[PDB]
C-alpha cells in the first residue's frame, strides 16, 4: 500500500554491523534494518558510507 | 624466441570466504584467499583452455596446503620438498615426454634448484611479499615458445589474484615491474566462456566443505614452503 | 567482504493489507525482473528505480 525511496544496501553481516556503527556516530544514515544482510540507507549518504567503510577496513592499524 | 602474454586474473572472493577472511587476523587468513573457490575455478578453466591447445602447463603454489588441494582435486601430479628424487624425476619425465601428462603442480622447490622443466604456460596461484624479481626470473626460466611463429603470443603467464584481499596490493606493483621488464601485460576480470566448461565448486555446499577444511588449518599451514 | 557490498536505488514497498496483495505485486515484480529484495514475514519488498513505474502502474490497474 505504501512505497518509500531509498538505497538498498546488500552486504555481509560484519559489514552490516559496521554500517550501523557509522550510523550511530554520524546519524541520518540508516533508515531501516531490513534483514541480516540488507539495510535501507539514505540515498545521499551511500558514497559516504562506501568511503568510510573503505577507510575503516583499509586503514586499520592492525592489518 | 618466446613471446609471453602476462595476465593477472582477478577473482572475486566468495562471500562466505570473504566473511572469514575479515574475521581472522593471523596468517591463517592467507589460506582463505588462496583457496577461494572462484580462484580455483579460474585455475581449473585455464588448465582446460590450454590443455585443449596441447600446451604444457606448470602451476606454481608456494603453499603446500594449496598445492595438494588443487593438484589432487584436478588429478594432476605435484612436486614439493618431500617428493623423492625418483618420484620427482618420474613426474618430470612424464611432463616432458608423455602427451597424456601436460600439466603439473610445483611448489617453491622449483626455484631454485632442481632443473625446472620447460612449459608454454605458467600459472601462479598466489602472490605475496615480496619478490617481484624472483617471479620474473621464474617466468623467464620456465616459459618457452610453443612450437606458432606467426602468432602474437606463444607463451603465457597468469597470476591469480583474489579481489578485496591483501593480494591486490601486489598487483599495481607486479604490472609496473613486468612492463618495465618489457612484457605485454593485462588484467583479466572475466575469463571468456568459463560458463561453457564444467568446473568444480558449482554448489554452495561444495564450497562450504572446502571452507570448513581451511578453517581447520593452522597458521603453520598458511606459511610458504621453506627450503634450503 | 567489502568487495561484495552492493547498493541499488529504488523504492521500498510496505503496508500491505493482505498476504494476497503483497504476493501479487511481489510476483509481478519478479516476473518483470525488477524485484531486488523481499521479506514475506514483513510483507515488504524493494524494487529497482528503473522498474518502479511499471510496478506502480500494475498496482493501479490491479
Amino acid at each position: 500500500a505504501r512505497a518509500r525511496k531509498g538505497a538498498l544496501v546488500q552486504c555481509d553481516p560484519s559489514i552490516k554491523a559496521l554500517i550501523l556503527q557509522i550510523d550511530a556516530k554520524m546519524s541520518d544514515i540508516v533508515l531501516e534494518e531490513l534483514d541480516d544482510t540488507h539495510l535501507l540507507v539514505n540515498p545521499s549518504k551511500v558514497e559516504f558510507v562506501k568511503h568510510e567503510l573503505n577507510r575503516l577496513l583499509s586503514k586499520n592499524i592492525y592489518n | 624466441i618466446a613471446n609471453v602474454q602476462c595476465a593477472e586474473v582477478w577473482c572475486p572472493m566468495t562471500a562466505e570466504f570473504y566473511q572469514e577472511y575479515l574475521r581472522e587476523t593471523a596468517r591463517k587468513r592467507m589460506l582463505l584467499y588462496i583457496m577461494n573457490p572462484t580462484k580455483f575455478q579460474a585455475c581449473q578453466f585455464l588448465i582446460q583452455y590450454h590443455e585443449r591447445r596441447g600446451d604444457k602447463i606448470i602451476v606454481f603454489s608456494d603453499n603446500v596446503y594449496a598445492l595438494q588441494e588443487y593438484a589432487l582435486k584436478m588429478g594432476k601430479p605435484f612436486i614439493y620438498g618431500s617428493t623423492p628424487q625418483q618420484e620427482r624425476m618420474n613426474i618430470l619425465q612424464n611432463f616432458q615426454y608423455n602427451d597424456q601428462i601436460n600439466t603439473i603442480f610445483l611448489s617453491k622447490v622449483g626455484d631454485t634448484s632442481i632443473d625446472l622443466p620447460e612449459a608454454t604456460c605458467l600459472i601462479q596461484i598466489s602472490s605475496h611479499y615480496g619478490s617481484r624479481r624472483q617471479e620474473a626470473q621464474r617466468l623467464g626460466r620456465i616459459l618457452r615458445a610453443k612450437r606458432r611463429n606467426d602468432e602474437g603470443f606463444n607463451a603465457f603467464f597468469y597470476s591469480l589474484v583474489s579481489k578485496d584481499t591483501q593480494e591486490m596490493y601486489y598487483s599495481t606493483k607486479r604490472q609496473a615491474f613486468l612492463v618495465d621488464q618489457g612484457y605485454a601485460f593485462k588484467v583479466i576480470t572475466h575469463l571468456h566462456g568459463m560458463e561453457n566448461p564444467n568446473l568444480a565448486y558449482a554448489s554452495p555446499r561444495e564450497r562450504r566443505e572446502l571452507l570448513q577444511e581451511v578453517l581447520a588449518g593452522i597458521e603453520v599451514d598458511a606459511d610458504n614452503s621453506v627450503g634450503r | 567482504e567489502l568487495d561484495r557490498v552492493i547498493t541499488y536505488e529504488g523504492s521500498l514497498y510496505s503496508d500491505f493489507e493482505t498476504s494476497q496483495e503483497y504476493n501479487l505485486l511481489s510476483k509481478y515484480a519478479q516476473d518483470i525482473g525488477v524485484l531486488l529484495w523481499k521479506d514475506d514475514k514483513k510483507k515488504k519488498f524493494f524494487i529497482s528505480k528503473e522498474g518502479n513505474s511499471q510496478v506502480l502502474d500494475f498496482a493501479k490497474r490491479k
